[PDB]
């Protein structure tokens, strides 16, 4: 029963549908109004932030979402960085995301024929998927990163494993660590097949290659510079050996028998 | 049973509505007044949807102006501003900026490539800067510094806010708008630095550098100088 002559603002109906909104920080950020963005955000929310830690974390999550939304566009990325810095948090997650998406261009565009916008939509979907912590999708994304990185390295027309090679390759470790994924064996092998020790030493070192991986991948080099290496940092099937190394047991009467019962 | 059977409307229904209204013309004034604001809004609301329910069609004049700014279009919103029977919101200054800084950015964007090709200007860039920094007519609603403090309806972070530079609060923003040339970065930093110096002189306060913020502010001028020295 609409007794009162109602209009676009019938009081009872107006209450039934009073839905107001404030100029949320997305206005400035999405436009790109950095210092004003932070300042207006504080004006509206800092006092209003009855839960400063919780509200700050929520705003950071929003900032990360916003940034991830706009990989290609430059201005949005710069705004994201500035707002994160003014927020008071880390400035490496968003930058890592940006660098990864940017470097993924070459061997997705100069190798595949499609409209860049569909590629952008696919990349954004994959990015949101990664934000969900999709470990399998994370692995696929890093794999593509390696592939495109190899393509780009080749493009510059230099030796595939020189110094500047590692210089560009740093991001390979950077991403994997940043996303808490197992350090992928990227260039260690690529130098391992080529018999270049003074790269498997250094580049093993300056990222803290965990001691299992270096030894495990050591078995690719050569006949020579392989025995001088497996024993380098250590810390059978031959009767002249099974008995030579049988002077080590409790006495003997069980190592030989235990070894000989197993293999007939 | 009625339930058995259960913008184009914004045209069609309004058609016969105005048809009956004109036929009668050949309470009602109150009734017409209610429908007086519709078609333009109906257009504008359709213009709103076309830009991108009756819940969308019942936004408060504040929320109405909000949707008007949503797409970032000022010309269409101008009529809503004129006929909204209200002219009290910082969004007025926001429209000011959207109208001015837009062409400002276009001119700056051309100026950069022009400068490079000539090398293959600073005074004009500074003039474009002042075009936002200085207002020919009425002052920009954000042009006031304590206008930010005006937005404060009140704390521990008030002192943090005392580190703010509203005159630069958009200046650094615009420097990040699209500044994309070497000397262009140099100037877009140096002029904003002049603005910061003017802010401090207006501030009349010392640089409490050691004044670390417990709430989690990393330093407005501090971040500014961080970027400055990093560029250096």
């Amino acid at each position: 029963a609409w007794s009162h002559l109602p209009h676009f603002s019938s009081p009872d109906l107006v209450n039934k549908y009073a839905i107001v909104e404030r100029l949320n920080f997305a206005y400035y950020l999405h436009n790109g109004r950095p210092s004003f963005a932070f300042g207006t955000f504080l004006v509206q929310e800092l006092i209003k932030s009855k839960t400063p830690k919780q509200l700050i974390q929520q705003v950071g999550n929003e900032a990360y979402v916003i940034g991830l939304s706009s990989f290609h566009i430059p201005s949005i990325g710069a705004a994201c960085v500035c707002f994160l810095e003014l927020l008071g948090l880390d400035s490496l997650k968003l930058r890592v995301d940006m660098k990864v998406a940017n470097i993924i261009l070459s061997y997705k565009c100069r190798n595949e024929d499609a409209q860049y916008s569909f590629i952008r939509e696919s990349v954004a979907e994959k990015l949101s998927k990664l934000a969900d912590g999709e470990k399998t999708t994370t692995e696929e994304l890093l794999v593509l990163l390696e592939e495109g990185t190899w393509n780009s390295i080749q493009q510059q027309e230099i030796k595939r494993l020189s110094s500047e090679s590692s210089s560009q390759w740093a991001l390979v470790v950077q991403f994997c660590r940043l996303h808490n994924m197992k350090l992928s064996i990227s260039y260690l092998r690529e130098c391992a097949k080529a018999n270049d020790w003074l790269q498997f030493i250094i580049h093993s070192q300056l990222h803290n290659y965990h001691p299992a991986e270096v030894k495990s991948l050591i078995q690719y080099f050569s006949p020579v510079i392989q025995d001088h290496l497996r024993l380098a940092f250590e810390n059978m099937t031959d009767l002249f050996e099974i008995l030579l190394q049988c002077s080590e047991e409790p006495d003997s009467w069980h190592w030989l028998l235990v070894e000989a019962v197993k293999q007939q | 049973d009625l339930k058995h059977f259960t913008e184009f409307a914004i045209g069609a229904f309004l058609r016969l509505l105005q048809e009956q209204l004109d036929e009668i013309s050949s309470r009602l004034h109150r009734l017409s007044k209610v429908v007086s604001e519709a078609q333009w809004r109906h257009k504008v609301v359709t213009s709103n949807h076309r830009s991108e329910l009756i819940p969308m069609m019942f936004s408060p004049p504040e929320s109405l102006l909000a949707s008007c700014i949503l797409r970032g279009n000022f010309a269409e919103a101008h009529q809503v501003l004129f006929t909204f029977n209200l002219k009290s919101s910082p969004s007025s200054g926001e429209l000011m900026f959207m109208e001015r800084y837009q062409e400002v950015i276009q001119e700056l964007a051309q100026v950069e490539h022009k400068i490079e090709n000539q090398n293959s200007v600073f005074y004009s860039i500074s003039d474009v800067t002042d075009k936002l920094l200085n207002t020919s007519g009425d002052p920009i609603p954000m042009l006031q510094e304590d206008f930010w403090i005006s937005t404060a309806l009140v704390a521990p972070l008030r002192e943090v806010l005392e580190d703010l530079s509203p005159p630069a609060m958009a200046a650094f923003d615009l420097a990040c708008s699209q500044c994309q040339l070497w000397k262009t970065c140099k100037q877009l930093l140096e002029t904003a630095e002049r603005r910061l110096n003017s802010s401090l002189e207006r501030r009349g306060r010392r640089i409490d550098h050691v004044l670390l913020n417990a709430d989690g502010i990393r330093g407005f001028p501090v971040v500014l100088q961080q970027i400055s020295k990093s560029l250096n």
